[PDB]
């Protein structure tokens, strides 16, 4: 299982949590 | 502002890759009645795969079988081997029969050792693996017959020693020119997009 | 102004290379009903390739079969092997039969090790590959027969051990003089054009 | 003014080398119906070549077969081998049969390693190649028969193990004394002419 | 003034060497019916050579066969071999039969290695070659028969493993005294003449 | 697959984006 | 294919472009 | 082919061209 | 062929040329 297949959408927001955090 | 650059690159990839495509897993089942005294199977790996639409009419698609091999000593000494795909109708009749010959990419022993040394961290942490991905291009341009759709494919590998992990039967519309770099060379796209967005920011 | 120099070299390449040519990929299929217990196929690689134009009248054309081999120990010990091409009519009749003897370029073990070490980065990152491209020149001044066109070519390699990745049947206009450097030595053209444009800029 | 010196040397070479010569390619075709299980062909390499003028009357000509061999161990262990050339008429009758015995130049293993080490850059970039050119001098002085011209030549190599890349049949005017250096030693011609023109300039 | 010294040495060589001599090339043709499983021929190297005058009456000449061998392991392990020369009349009758036994000069493996090391520069650029020149002296004071002149010679080497590059049959008037150093040791003559002329200049 | 076969036209514009970007 | 067989005429003018360029 | 067989006459004049050149 | 067999007589005058030359 590759690490970036269906988590790009999550990476658009989980990484985006760098702003409020 | 490299954070914004990464977000912009991700949005770029998401927008320009709404891939209308399907990745059917392929499950090879064997025969196991032999003495098994050697590291060789009994019969050729075969697999029925069902696509149940994506294969519509007019639009071209590229049917390939992405195949995952280990770079094991058995695979380097295997040599050439034949891959056959047979698309079948609803009632079992064969739609289109193809055939290709695929073989493992050769890398010298010193090259393998240097690869293991330099890429050691990714192999140790599980990011990378000493494997080969062969894109057996079963159909460079597929156009579906109007009357009889493609229910699925029977795929066969004519090697009794082919060590492998799995297989995918990817079908994707042939539109490539705009997405060619993204469809084939992802890391270069990441580098170029991140650099351009960071310079813009 | 190396940016402008690269753009000008690209424009130079695009303008002076409107190659009216076709690159029909050849797909070698075998017979696999033999024992296949050793690293050798059962029958010779044979392939039908269709061209359905490009092969028109008057202009001379150069028919070649660019053949991609690995520098594997099985291929170095193979030696000479024969390549046969047979253009066929619509009804199966043979137009023009040709044959050549082609063999993999020899390099010593020390030379192979030095190549692996010095070009290591390109081989590791996936740019370069330890492979040979043999340009089997089937026809130097092909000119089409007026009454019967060339529907396609049947191509055969008479070796039961020839490890290969793929093959192309490239046909291109014989006009070489102006484009000779770009026709045969593409890499040097990049340096020449970039240097000339940078000096001009 | 080394630019002017290079231009002058090029003009010198162009003016003093209007070589009225036809470089007929030779394509050796084999017989492949034998077992071929070892690194040896079935029958002797044979080749018909057509020269269709150049072979006119009175002028002395030197008919040679420049042969390109690799330095593979098989070629070094092969030893002597016979080369036969047979010029034929329009109706198949033989004009002038000739024969020579040619063999690969021997270089010691230490010499081979030193050559590979010192000429390594040229071998790596594709300039030089570990090959031998044997100038089999089939006819030191040729003059054409008046009533029957030479349509072509049938050439045969009697070695069943001669690894080779290709072959040229070259016929050139025997006028040599003025151009002898350019006829045989081009690199010395460059080294002398460029230096002389630079000193003069 | 080393220019003038070199020119004077060249003029000295030219004036004292108007050699009335001929160098007939010898072309050895074989038989090729054996299995050729080993590096050995079928029949002995034989050769007809025609001298078509030079062999006149009264003046003596030295008939020799300068023979070019490679210093290959097959040649060092061969040993003694017989060279036979038979001058023939116009009608085929034999004039004078001779015979000699010639063998390769022996040099130890360490000597060969040191030669390959110190003379490496000349061997790499093609100036020097690891070859032996054997001057088989067929006749020391040859004098022509009055009634029947010498049309040519049949030359034979009774070795089935003699690796060789070529052969020359050289005939030259026996006058040696004044030109002895030039006739046999030209390298010393170059140094002596250049030094003497430079000191004189 | 060679890296420069059909992307030269893209290289005439994507690289040209070095001007506005 | 040697690099100087049929390009000497080209070398008489391409190199000559050292004058205007 | 030895480098000094039939070019001695050439070396008697081409070398002599050192005088005008 | 030894370098001193029949050239001793030659060496009796060529060496003697050290006097005029």
């Amino acid at each position: 299982l590759v690490p970036l297949v269906s988590d790009l959408t999550l990476s658009f927001l989980v990484f985006w949590l760098c702003l409020p955090v | 502002l490299l954070w914004v650059s990464v977000f912009l690159y991700g949005s770029f990839y998401y927008s320009y890759m709404p891939t209308v495509s399907h990745l059917s897993p392929v499950h090879f089942h064997y025969r196991t009645d032999c003495d098994s005294s050697t590291a060789s199977l009994c019969s050729f790996p075969v697999a029925n795969v069902s696509l149940a639409r994506v294969l519509m009419y007019g639009q071209p698609y590229r049917v390939t079988l992405e195949l995952e091999l280990p770079e094991s000593p058995v695979n380097q000494d295997l040599g050439m081997f034949l891959v056959t795909v047979s698309c079948y109708t609803r009632g079992g009749r064969i739609i289109s029969t193809s055939s290709r010959s695929v073989m493992l990419h050769y890398r010298s022993q010193l090259l393998q050792v240097l690869d293991t040394l330099l890429f050691s961290s990714l192999l140790l942490f599980g990011f990378a693996e000493q494997k080969q991905l062969l894109e057996v291009e079963l159909y460079s341009d597929y156009r579906e017959n109007s009357y009889v759709p493609t229910t699925g494919a029977i795929i066969e590998i004519h090697s009794k020693r082919i060590q492998m992990y799995g297989a995918y039967l990817r079908i994707h519309a042939h539109f490539t020119g705009l997405r060619y770099l993204l469809y084939n060379f992802p890391m270069t796209c990441a580098f170029v997009g991140v650099a351009s967005n960071f310079t813009f920011l």
